[PDB]
């Protein structure tokens, strides 16, 4: 399909490289985002967090997939954005607790979508690697990304690369009769792992 | 040689000026270099990516609802829907785009821009819809009539779901410019099926764009 | 064009900060510390903040005056500690005398001293926004002393420029719209503010 | 001959204007600004319109001194500002201190101070006659401060010196006859006065 | 040649720093080198 | 690396005395004399005791300035004396104008003055440790003098920097765990104590 590399280059360097389906979330008429931390995501989950938890130095890459299923009584529009080196802020303690910066593997509601919790515009979030997904035109969207690190060979339990971000940017709505919930789904399958 | 005589412009210290310093650690090493994958070298290259338009800037409308341009069912065939302007460095749509906020830290610009629209309704929608742009030192049109007679571009949504054009050629510095959407055929629309839907701007720059001067922003924070 | 570089963007002296050693008054001390930054100043952030990995080298200038614009013939000493030492405490410690602490001298009526740092860090490169778990690039300290055995009663002002050379960026990020609350922290308000400007209506212009 | 050039004709430094700062009696401020110009003065008016377009550069140089020819060692400040910008309001206001403001440091008892700035302009040349429908063709400013805290209660004068290089002028047009009255414009007085000298008779001579 | 003009960093003295100094004592030569068995160049040989 | 070098190691200004030349109170004298030395100070000893045998060259600096650090235009002179001469004992002794104590002549407003010095020795090397039967590796001397007929009143503070270059040493020794007690001597105290800090058990750890 319309697969997406970021900055246009691979990672390029059984058990554990296999697709890791995740929770299933609910969009509703009232929504404003979901966001998900991805060096953490699988820290508990799999073969992958028991030797990411052990081992002192990791490196990897990633390929993600988001799917949908609506029917063509249905309308909206979402964005899915990847930022590297999502750092979340917090309004006026200066001091965001743990549970917003490390959240598990089903990530954390948007609170303010339209600084993008950081103060960010959201409107200039397209100079990342970004996709659309639009409800009568297709349900898919997949991207690539590679492993960007200043210093190679960093931490695994203590450090966070980049973060993954969806956005509803036209508000859900339909008519009387139909499901009141579209679900999406999001799966993982790591690239070029090492330890 | 030994028999030199100094001139006018000795012992001043000029701010925008380039020469040789001695270093202050001789002998230490920096550490070397390896290949961060993205790399941006020309700050102009950064205005041909197409970010979203603020065209809804009315007061009462908050939150990351002035962002959509409302449409619906039961307005006539013949009215203006919206209308904006084209100035990037001016103040109000064109404030929230990386084309208008690079442009605020020099003072000449020109050449050609982009603008792209996206329609967001039910799949069984169908309708028509006209664009115009009327060009520099003119008046706004008040019919559809008279926009018709100038540069414009039909679009069905019904069999599309994007469509562009594109300015000529503007070039301002430091009276410039009008588009206008107008209705052309009503919006059709089948039983249990919404009646409304919302439309994105979605502006960007040309290939042929240049920045002449450099100056300090006035936007600040 | 040329103008439209990266290396053109960021190529260009400014100042970075005041400094005055005080020996009047209720304060008599002859030393003066200083924590060299880059992000002192609102305008500089937000336009150091358009990428997120930057590597570069700096150049420095010193310009010294008394309070009336009058330059008698004082001598004066600057010191430069790197990362990872201790910093003088006293007008004449121990530490005014290390070899490994490059210091060099010049007096009050003379060419402004210039001087050139070379690109300290352990990394490949600096890092804005860290999402891992007082500047954060610790880079050194400038200590200012005036070489004289007892006080002297008058107060010194002391300007500073920083140029920077060989820049290189690599991931860009869009800019700021919040009003900058705190130092080494994106933290803002809760009145959030729109990026654009008000309108009448979406039909109606000048 | 080479004496008989446009080359040579232009080819001159000489006075523009003289400025004063003043921080003394009445008036106490430490700053004063002067836009820049070309045809301040008559002789070279009549000089710059025998041709209509014209090219070149500029360089400009800076004599400053007290009321009574003595020379101290305080410190002064040069700033040029490009135009389309804002100028200083203040002793001490916020624009002394931005990175695009070319501005450049030196002390009263020193050589000169001797800087060259480019060809400004958005056309193809400058217009002394513009038939279509406060210096005309803006340049720019000059800002001079002294750098201080309080007042000082001594004046300064300053003059300045431009010398023109590479000029290139299109189409001639005669002279003037008629006396200056107003600057940007032509208007001329109501008693015309004849060109030529008078004679008794055409029949005689001396 | 003759036209220069001065630059910032004029009559200042820098610890780090290495240039040339008239020699003291022109034509004076010293004791002439002789081969001693040990000679440590490297320091960092002498953590093995 | 090159860092890890011998060359790199001992290459480095760096303060070895100061001298003060009085005249004024009960003491009025216009000269004072310095015995050169390398191992004045407990940090350039255990440094330079790494070795046995090393050969180099130095260059000396003077930096000199009043009690207020203040510069006037007083005139100075700076003699060297090479090892087995006779040194000055008096205000205007006859030793100062001597053609074969090479001296220099600077202003007290001035760059600091700055001389080199051959490798001054009858062996092929300097010895630190001599275990045959006033530093030990005589060099010379530095005597100072104020020009002038009668006193002055005025006192002068003398710092001197020694640089080293061409450096070349032969064999090794361990380092020093000691307290040093005595110049040119090894003696130490009578409570020896232990070279590493202690631990409350050899399974134990924080």
């Amino acid at each position: 399909a319309n697969i997406v590399l970021s900055y246009g280059e691979w990672p390029e360097y059984v058990s554990v490289n296999r697709f890791y389906t995740l929770s299933t979330k609910s969009w509703k008429t009232e929504s404003t985002g979901w966001y998900w931390k991805f060096p953490d995501v699988l820290n508990d989950t799999g073969v992958f967090g028991q030797n990411a938890q052990f081992h002192y130095l990791y490196r990897s890459g990633f390929c993600m997939h988001v799917q949908c299923n609506a029917s063509k009584f249905h309308q909206g529009a979402l964005l899915v954005a990847a930022i590297p080196e999502f750092v979340v802020a917090a309004s006026s303690g200066l001091y965001p607790d743990f549970a917003h910066t490390n959240p598990g593997k089903n990530g954390q509601e948007f609170r303010d979508p339209y600084v993008l919790d950081a103060g960010i515009p959201l409107s200039q979030a397209l100079v990342f690697p970004h996709q659309w997904i639009n409800l009568r035109t297709n349900n898919c969207a997949t991207i690539i990304m590679p492993y960007v690190n200043a210093l190679p060979f960093d931490s695994a339990l203590n450090h966070s690369n980049f973060g993954l971000v969806v956005i509803p940017i036209s508000p859900l709505k339909y008519c009387n009769g139909a499901t009141t919930e579209v679900p999406i789904t999001l799966t993982i399958a790591p690239l070029n792992s090492e330890f | 040689g030994f028999p030199t005589e100094l001139k006018p412009g000795t012992n001043q210290f000029l701010t925008t000026d380039d020469g040789t310093s001695p270093p202050i650690l001789p002998g230490f090493e920096p550490t070397p270099l390896i290949h961060i994958p993205g790399e941006f070298t020309s700050l102009l290259d950064l205005c041909q990516i197409e970010t979203i338009l603020e065209v809804n800037n009315t007061t009462s409308t908050t939150g990351v609802s002035r962002l959509l341009i409302p449409v619906r069912a039961q307005n006539n065939v013949d009215q203006l829907c919206a209308s904006f302007q084209v100035d990037p460095g001016r103040n109000g749509p064109w404030q929230s785009t990386m084309v208008g906020q690079i442009c605020r830290y020099y003072t000449q610009w020109s050449g050609s821009l982009k603008v792209t629209f996206m329609f967001t309704g039910s799949f069984m929608a169908t309708g028509k819809m006209l664009i115009a742009y009327t060009p520099p030192g003119s008046a706004q049109p008040a019919t559809r009539e008279a926009a018709m007679l100038g540069t414009h571009i039909v679009w069905d949504f019904g069999l599309q779901s994007s469509v562009t054009l594109v300015i000529p050629w503007i070039s301002n510095t430091h009276a410039t410019g009008i588009v206008t959407i107008w209705y052309q055929t009503n919006f059709v629309v089948p039983p249990d099926t919404p009646t409304e839907a919302n439309i994105i701007a979605l502006g960007a720059a040309q290939k042929n764009f240049t920045l002449k001067l450099c100056k300090d922003t006035d936007e600040i924070q | 064009v040329n103008e439209a570089s990266v290396e053109h963007f960021y190529s260009r002296a400014g100042l970075v900060g005041v400094v005055e050693v005080k020996d009047s008054g209720t304060s008599l001390d002859g030393y003066t510390v200083w924590p060299i930054d880059v992000m002192g100043f609102v305008q500089q952030r937000r336009k150091l903040e358009l990428s997120t990995y930057m590597r570069f080298d700096a150049e420095f200038t010193f310009v010294s005056n008394l309070n009336d614009s009058t330059t008698p013939g004082m001598l004066l000493q600057y010191m430069y500690v790197p990362p990872g030492a201790p910093k003088p405490d006293s007008r004449k410690s121990y530490q005014w005398q290390t070899a490994t602490n490059p210091s060099v001298f010049a007096k009050l009526s003379d060419p402004p001293p210039q001087v050139s740092v070379p690109f300290m860090s352990p990394a490949t490169a600096y890092q804005w926004f860290y999402d891992g778990y007082c500047p954060n690039n610790m880079m050194g300290h400038f200590a200012i002393r005036t070489v004289s055995e007892s006080t002297t009663g008058k107060n010194v002002h002391v300007r500073v420029y920083m140029r920077i050379k060989h820049v290189r960026a690599w991931v860009p990020r869009p800019l700021r719209s919040q009003a900058y609350m705190v130092k080494n922290y994106p933290t803002y308000s809760q009145t959030i503010t729109n990026t654009a400007t008000d309108r009448a209506s979406i039909t109606t212009t000048d």
